[PDB]
C-alpha cells in the first residue's frame, strides 16, 4: 500500500507488482501519454525504462514477432479506476508503431472515415456513445466490457480488428440512478447541434419529456454532448455505415424514447389494459416503420401460442409498462450489437493475419452489501481470470528454478480457485440449477432457491447460506471467491434469465419497413419454429433457454482465446472517491489489492522466494555493485550477465 | 452452444414418433412408427434391393411389405424393429450423426425397470450417443404446461393414461391406463359410417376415415339433447369431399365417436371411462393433495384434441367431485405436441446439464445408472 | 434496550412452540414442534438436498419424511432434534443472531435436574447466548394472571398438570400429570366422528377433524342433560363445510369430545379426570394455603379452551370441596399463550435483571449454576 502511495503523492502513476503493471488515477494531466514518450518505449524491455503503460505494450509486440505467439493485455479495475482511458491509450499505441498504410499516411482528411488506424480509433467514440455514460463514478464510464483483437501482419504491420461485447447496462436504458444518467447518445442527440435530427425523430430538446432518460441527471460539465455529436456521427460515417443505417441508428434511438412516453389506461369494468391515446405510438410506430395500430394491439393482446395454436391472451396496465420496457432494452441492445457486427465487418480485410493481441477490458471483482445476478456473471468471470494468472504464474516460476537450478516443488496455483468454478459452471451448479428451472413454467425463485440448496448445501464447501446482516440488505447465499465471501440475493433471477419478450410485437419488428430493425430480430424469428407449443425448450428452433447459457458460451470462447494467448497484465487503480490528485484513502484501495489480484500475486511470490527480480531489471539497478565484472555480465547475457 | 443446439428429443410413440431439436417450438419430424419388411422379391425403378422399409415409406408401400408396430401400448415389443426406427430417426429424417448429440428420450407410464436399462445399453452401445436421458411422457406434458403438480390425462394412439403428478414425481400407485385411443377411434368411426350406408374399400377409401375423424369429429357436452338434436336435424350435418368427387355425408356420428372414450360400452369395452378414470387416480391419492390434482388436468395427446374434450370434462368432474372443490381442465392448443415441447423446454434448460447420463456415468456404472 | 428490547421469550411444547421477543403481547412465532427426515433422495425444484425439515415445512411435506417430536409429555427426550427446532426458531423464526440475545426458556413442572442442565449446556455452549433463565410453565401462567398463589391446571398437547404454587415455589409434592390432552382428544373426536357414519380417508380430511376440535367443540356444564337434550334434537347441531363442499353435520359428539378430560374412561384411561385431580392436589397441600388455592385455580393450555370449561369445573370442584370454601376459576381468553406471556413480562420486568444466568456465571460455576 505505502509504496504506491509514496509514488504516487510524488506523481508517479505506474509502479509494477510482479507481472502487473499497477496505475493509479492522476486526476489532473500529465506529459505521459507525450507522443515522445511513444518512441522512447519503442524496443526497450521492462528493465531498460521505468513503469509504464507503454512498456507492457511495446514488450507485447516484440514478444509477438520474437516468440511468435499471440499475446494478450488485461486491463482491469472498478467502476473509477479510468480504464477505457488506458485500453484506447494502448490501442493508438498499436496503431501508431506499425501501421503504415503507406496511402492513407497523408495528411488530406487523415484519420476520416476511408481508413482504419481510423476505424480502428473512430470505433470507440462510437460505442461509447451508446454503452458509456455519467456513473456517480466516473463522467464516462465503460458500462460493458470488450475485446479487441488486433491482427498483425506477417511482416508485423497491422490487418485487422475484431471486437466483441459483453454484459451490457441494459437498465440505463430504462432507468438511472438520482446521480447519474443514461446513455450519452440521447442527451447528444437533444443537444441541438444537427437539429434536423429533433424533428426526424420527432422530440424534443428538453429530456424531462423522456421519462426513460432523465431520471437521473441530464447535464455534465465536463461533457459537450455538441462535440460529441458530430464526433459519434463522423465515426458512423467512416465506420462505413448506410446513411440509411445510419439513418436507421437515429430514428430507432428515439423510437426508444418514445415508447417511455407510451401510456396507457385500465379498460372500464376490466382488469385489461387500453391504450390511453394513439400520439405517441404513432410516432413510435412511424420511426420503426410499424402501424400504430397492430402495434398497440400486439402489445395490449399479445397472441400466444399455448399447447399446439395461438391463444390470446390479455394483459394488464403493469404489464403493458413492463412489457414495453422490456423491448425498449431489448432493442437496443440487439442494435448495440449489430452495431458491433458492422464495424467488425468494415474491420475485415483479406490481407493475411499471422498473430494478433487481445486487448481486453472488463470489470473486476466489486462486492456490494447488494449482489445479484450481474455480480455472479461477472464475479465469475475474474475468478477465472484470476486462475488464468495463476497458472501462468506457476508455469512461469517454475521455469527459473528449471533455468537457474534450484530445487523447487510446487502444485498449480490456479488449483485453489478449481473449487469455486467448478460449483459456478460445472452440470449441477448454480448456473444449471439455474437454467433449468428456467424450463419449468412454473417455477419461482423461492422454487430454485431451494434447488440450490437441497444440493449444495452442506455437500460443498464454497457454498453457505449468508450472513443476513452488516453492510447487507437481504439473506440467499454466499460464495467463497478468491477475493472473499460474496453474499448474493437471488429475485429475479428467474426472470432476468428467460428474457421474457412480448413475440407478438416482435413479429411486427420482423416485418418492418426498416429493415435494420427487421434484421436486428432474424434471430429470434428463425428459432420460433422450436418452441412451437407451450412448455418446452426454446433451443429447439435456435432461442435462448437461459439468461446466462450464452454469458458462459462467450466466456468461453473467450478465456480460450485468452490461451492461446501470452498473457500481459494490468490492474488499474483508484485513489479516493473523493476525486482528488495526489491522494489515496487506505482501505479504498487495499481492497482494489485483493481483488485485483495484485496482493495474491505477492503471496504466490511469498511462497518460499518473495522478491524476484527480472535481469535487466536487475542489471542496470546493481551493476554498479561491480560494476566491470556485473555490467560485462548483464550486458553479455541479459540473463548469464545477472549470474 | 456444444449441446444448447445439440440435444436431441426424441418422443416414441404408438403410432408417431415425434424428433427434433431441443430448442425448437415443435418436432422437426413426425412420422409412423412402423417397419415394413417386403413380402417377395424385387425393386423399384432406380433403387436397390431394401430389407426394410420405416415411417412413411412403409405405409405408402403398404401393399407389398408386411407392417409392424414396434410399441404396443407405449411399451417398446420389439427391439429389432425399434433401433431401426431410432437409426431412421437420427439418420434420415434429422439427418444427424448421433455420436456427438446429447438425446433425450421418452418411455411410458409404468415402463418396465428393464425397458429403460435396455434402451440405454442400445442408445450409448449401439448408437454411441455422448448423453442420454428418459423423461416420463405424461410428466413432460405437465412441466410444458408450466406447472410440476396436476394429473394428466394422456391419450393418443395405442393408449391413454391418468398421471398424478406431484412436484414433478408421477405417483406409482394412482397411475390408471386405459387401452382404447385415437386407433380404436378411427375403426369405431369406421363402422358407424359404413353403417351410416357406405363402403370404404380401397386403401384410399380406408386412410381417410381416420382424416374424417381428425377435421370432422367432435365431443358434445350433453351428448343426450345432441342425438335429440340430431333427429330434429338441424345443420348439424357435415359433408366432406372424398379423394374424387364422392361427396360424403356425416352429420350425427360426428361425435357418436368421441363418446367413446366416456362410454367404452360402444365398443364392448367393460372399463370405466376418461372422467371416471381421472376421478378414480384422483380418490387413490393422499387426501391433502386431491385439491391440487382436481385444479390441474393437463390433458395431452393428439387424442384430446377432438373439440368440446375439455367442456364435456369439466363438467363430467364437478359433477362427481366435492362441491367445495375447485375443477380445472386445462386443454392446450400445441397438446398432440406437448410431450415433446416439454422434452425441448428441459433438454434446452440451463439446470438439466448436470441431469444427463454421460458415457463416464455408463461405462462406470452400467445400465443402472440412468435407471434411477 | 441493550436488552429490553432484546430478551427472547421460547416456550417449547409438545405439539408447538411459542416465540417471540420479551415486551411483545403475544408469540411472534407459533409452529409444530416436529422435525422430518426424508424417506428418499430427491429435491424440491429449485432447492438443494435437505437434510431437514422442522415446523411448518416438515408438516406440509410430510408424505416423504419420517416426523418426530423431540418433546414427548413436555420432556425434551431427543436432544439431536431439539438444538435443530431451537436453531430453527432463533435463525428462521425470529431470524435474530443468539448471541446477542437474553434468552428465556421454559420447562416442564418435574422436568428433571439433568435436563435444566443440559439445556444450559446447550443455550450457553453451541447457541453462544449472552445470558439464559429457565421459568416453570405453570408458574409463568400463573404470573400473567397477575398472582403468586394459585393452582394452576395446565393441558396443552401431550400432558395435563396441577402445579399449585406458594408465593412463587411450585409445591413438588402436589403436582400432578394426567397425560391426555389435545392430541389424545382430537384422535378420539376423530373416531366419534367417523363412528357417526364418516370417513376421513385422505390428510386434508385428517387434520380438519383437528379444526372441528378447535371450533365447534364445547363442554358442558350438565353434559347428563345435555345427551338427553340430544336426543328431543333441538337446534344443538353443527354443520361444519370440509376443504370442498362435503358439508358435514356435528350435533352431538362437539361435547362427548371435552367430557372425555372429566371422564377418561370414554378412552380407556383408568386413570382420574382433571377436577378430581385439581381436589386431589389440594388435599396434599399444607391445610392452611388450602382456601388460597381454591379460589385461585388458574387455568392455562390449548385445550382448557373448550368453551364452558370454566363453568364445568366451577361447579366440579364446589361440589367437592368443604361448603365452608370459596372456589374460584380463573381462565383468561388468551390462556392458550399464558405460559408465554408471564415470560414475556417477566423477562422484560425492571427486576429480573439480577436472575439472568450470564456467561460469567455459566464459564464459572458450570451448569449447576441455573440448575437452582
Amino acid at each position: 500500500l505505502y509504496n504506491l502511495k509514496e509514488r504516487y503523492a510524488a506523481w508517479m502513476i505506474y509502479t509494477y507488482s510482479g507481472l502487473f503493471c499497477v496505475t493509479v488515477n492522476p486526476y489532473k494531466w500529465l506529459p505521459v501519454y507525450n507522443p515522445k514518450v511513444v518512441l522512447a518505449y519503442r524496443g526497450k524491455k521492462r528493465q531498460e525504462a521505468p513503469p509504464h503503460i507503454f512498456s507492457i505494450s511495446d514488450n507485447a509486440y516484440q514478444f509477438m514477432l520474437t516468440d511468435r505467439e499471440n499475446q494478450s493485455i488485461l486491463i482491469t479495475g472498478e467502476s473509477g479506476a479510468g480504464k477505457t482511458v488506458n485500453t484506447k491509450r494502448v490501442i493508438q499505441y498499436f496503431a501508431t508503431i506499425a501501421a503504415s498504410g503507406e496511402k492513407k499516411k497523408e495528411e488530406q482528411s487523415g484519420k476520416m472515415q476511408g481508413t482504419l488506424e481510423d476505424q480502428i480509433i473512430s470505433a470507440n467514440p462510437l460505442l461509447e456513445a451508446f454503452g458509456n455514460a455519467k456513473t456517480v463514478r466516473n463522467d464516462n464510464s465503460s458500462r460493458f466490457g470488450k475485446f479487441i483483437r488486433i491482427h498483425f501482419g506477417a511482416t508485423g504491420k497491422l490487418a485487422s480488428a475484431d471486437i466483441e461485447t459483453y454484459l451490457l447496462e441494459k437498465s440505463r436504458v430504462t432507468f438511472q440512478l438520482p446521480a447519474e444518467r443514461s446513455y450519452h447518445i440521447f442527451y447528444q442527440i437533444m443537444s441541438n447541434k444537427k437539429p434536423e435530427l429533433i424533428d426526424m425523430l420527432l422530440i424534443t430538446t428538453n429530456p424531462y419529456d423522456y421519462h426513460y432518460v432523465s431520471e437521473g441527471e441530464i447535464t455534465v460539465p465536463s461533457i459537450d454532448d455538441q462535440e460529441e455529436l458530430m464526433a459519434t456521427d463522423s465515426a458512423i460515417d467512416i465506420l462505413g455505415f448506410s446513411a440509411d443505417e445510419k439513418t436507421a441508428i437515429y430514428k430507432l434511438t428515439g423510437a426508444v424514447m418514445h415508447y417511455g412516453n407510451l401510456k396507457f389506461k385500465q379498460k372500464q369494468r376490466e382488469e385489461q389494459a387500453e391504450p390511453d391515446g394513439t400520439e405517441v405510438a404513432d410516432k413510435a410506430a412511424y420511426l420503426m416503420g410499424l402501424n400504430s395500430a397492430e402495434l398497440l394491439k400486439a402489445l395490449c393482446y399479445p397472441r400466444v401460442g399455448v399447447g399446439n395454436e395461438a391463444v390470446t391472451k390479455g394483459e394488464t396496465v403493469s404489464e403493458v409498462h413492463n412489457s414495453v420496457g422490456a423491448l425498449a432494452k431489448a432493442v437496443y441492445e440487439k442494435m448495440f450489437l449489430w452495431m458491433v457486427i458492422r464495424i467488425n465487418q468494415q474491420l475485415d480485410t483479406k490481407q493475411p493475419r499471422q498473430y494478433f493481441i487481445g486487448v481486453l477490458d472488463i470489470a473486476g471483482f466489486e462486492i456490494f452489501d447488494f449482489n445479484s445476478f450481474e455480480q455472479l456473471c461477472i464475479n465469475f468471470t475474474n475468478e477465472k481470470l484470476q486462475q488464468f494468472f495463476n497458472h501462468h504464474m506457476f508455469v512461469l516460476e517454475q521455469e527459473e528454478y528449471k533455468k537457474e537450478g534450484i530445487e523447487w516443488e510446487f502444485i498449480d496455483f490456479g488449483m485453489d480457485l478449481a473449487a469455486c468454478i467448478e460449483l459456478i459452471e460445472k452440470p449441477m451448479g448454480i448456473f444449471s440449477i439455474l437454467e433449468e428451472e428456467c424450463m419449468f413454467p412454473k417455477a419461482t425463485d423461492t422454487s430454485f432457491k431451494n434447488k440450490l440448496y437441497d444440493e449444495h448445501l452442506g455437500k460443498s464447501n464454497n457454498f453457505q447460506k449468508p450472513k443476513p446482516a452488516k453492510g447487507k440488505a437481504e439473506a440467499h447465499f454466499s460464495l467463497v471467491h478468491y477475493a472473499g465471501t460474496v453474499d448474493y440475493n437471488i429475485s429475479g433471477w428467474l426472470e432476468k434469465n428467460k428474457d421474457p419478450l412480448n413475440e407478438t410485437v416482435i413479429g411486427l419488428y420482423q416485418k418492418s419497413s426498416v429493415k435494420t430493425l427487421a434484421l436486428l430480430f432474424a434471430t429470434y424469428g428463425g428459432e420460433a419454429e422450436g418452441g412451437g407449443g407451450k412448455k418446452g425448450g426454446k433451443k429447439k428452433g435456435s432461442s435462448f433457454q437461459t439468461v446466462s447459457a450464452l454469458f458462459r458460451e462467450n466466456l468461453n470462447k473467450l478465456m480460450a482465446n485468452l490461451r492461446s494467448t501470452h498473457p500481459h497484465f494490468v490492474r488499474c487503480i483508484i485513489p479516493n472517491e473523493t476525486k482528488t490528485p495526489g491522494a489515496m484513502e487506505h482501505e479504498l484501495v487495499l481492497h482494489q489489492l485483493r481483488c485485483n489480484g495484485v496482493l495474491e500475486g505477492i503471496r504466490i511470490c511469498r511462497k518460499g522466494f518473495p522478491s524476484r527480480v527480472l535481469y535487466a531489471d536487475f542489471k542496470q539497478r546493481y551493476r554498479v555493485l561491480n560494476a566491470s565484472a556485473i555490467p560485462e555480465g548483464q550486458f553479455m547475457d541479459s540473463k548469464k550477465a545477472s549470474e | 452452444d456444444e449441446d444448447e443446439t445439440t440435444a436431441l428429443v426424441c418422443d416414441n410413440g404408438s403410432g408417431l414418433v415425434k424428433a427434433g431439436f431441443a430448442g425448437d417450438d415443435a418436432p422437426r419430424a413426425v412420422f409412423p412408427s412402423i417397419v415394413g419388411r417386403p413380402r417377395h422379391q424385387g425393386v423399384m425403378v432406380g433403387m436397390g434391393q431394401k430389407d426394410s422399409y420405416v415411417g412413411d415409406e412403409a405405409q405408402s408401400k403398404r401393399g407389398i411389405l408386411t407392417l409392424k408396430y414396434p410399441i404396443e401400448h407405449g411399451i417398446i415389443t420389439n427391439w429389432d424393429d425399434m433401433e431401426k426406427i431410432w437409426h431412421h430417426t437420427f439418420y434420415n429424417e434429422l439427418r444427424v450423426a448421433p455420436e456427438e448429440h446429447p438425446t433425450l428420450l421418452t418411455e411410458a407410464p409404468l415402463n418396465p425397470k428393464a425397458n429403460r436399462e435396455k434402451m440405454t445399453q442400445i442408445m450409448f452401445e449401439t448408437f454411441n450417443v455422448p448423453a442420454m436421458y428418459v423423461a416420463i411422457q405424461a410428466v413432460l406434458s405437465l412441466y410444458a404446461s408450466g406447472r410440476t403438480t396436476g394429473i394428466v390425462l394422456d391419450s393418443g394412439d395405442g393408449v391413454t393414461h391418468n398421471v398424478p403428478i406431484y412436484e414433478g414425481y408421477a405417483l406409482p400407485h394412482a397411475i390408471m391406463r386405459l387401452d382404447l385411443a385415437g386407433r380404436d377411434l378411427t375403426d369405431y368411426l369406421m363402422k358407424i359410417l359404413t353403417e351410416r350406408g357406405y363402403s370404404f374399400v380401397t386403401t384410399a377409401e380406408r386412410e381417410i376415415v381416420r382424416d374424417i375423424k381428425e377435421k370432422l369429429c367432435y365431443v358434445a357436452l350433453d351428448f343426450e339433447n345432441e342425438m335429440a338434436t340430431a333427429a330434429s336435424s338441424s345443420s348439424l350435418e357435415k359433408s366432406y369431399e372424398l379423394p374424387d368427387g364422392q361427396v360424403i355425408t356425416i352429420g350425427n356420428e360426428r361425435f357418436r365417436c368421441p363418446e367413446t372414450l366416456f362410454q367404452p360400452s360402444f365398443i364392448g369395452m367393460e372399463s370405466a371411462g376418461i372422467h371416471e378414470t381421472t376421478y378414480n387416480s384422483i380418490m387413490k391419492c393422499d387426501i391433502d393433495i386431491r385439491k391440487d390434482l382436481y385444479a390441474n388436468n393437463v390433458m395431452s395427446g393428439g387424442t384430446t384434441m377432438y373439440p368440446g374434450i375439455a367442456d364435456r370434462m369439466q363438467k363430467e368432474i364437478t359433477a362427481l367431485a366435492p362441491s367445495t372443490m375447485k375443477i380445472k381442465i386445462i386443454a392446450p392448443p400445441e397438446r398432440k405436441y406437448s410431450v415433446w415441447i416439454g422434452g425441448s423446454i428441459l433438454a434446452s434448460l440451463s439446470t438439466f446439464q448436470q441431469m444427463w447420463i454421460t458415457k463416464q456415468e455408463y461405462d462406470e456404472a452400467g445400465p443402472s445408472i440412468v435407471h434411477r
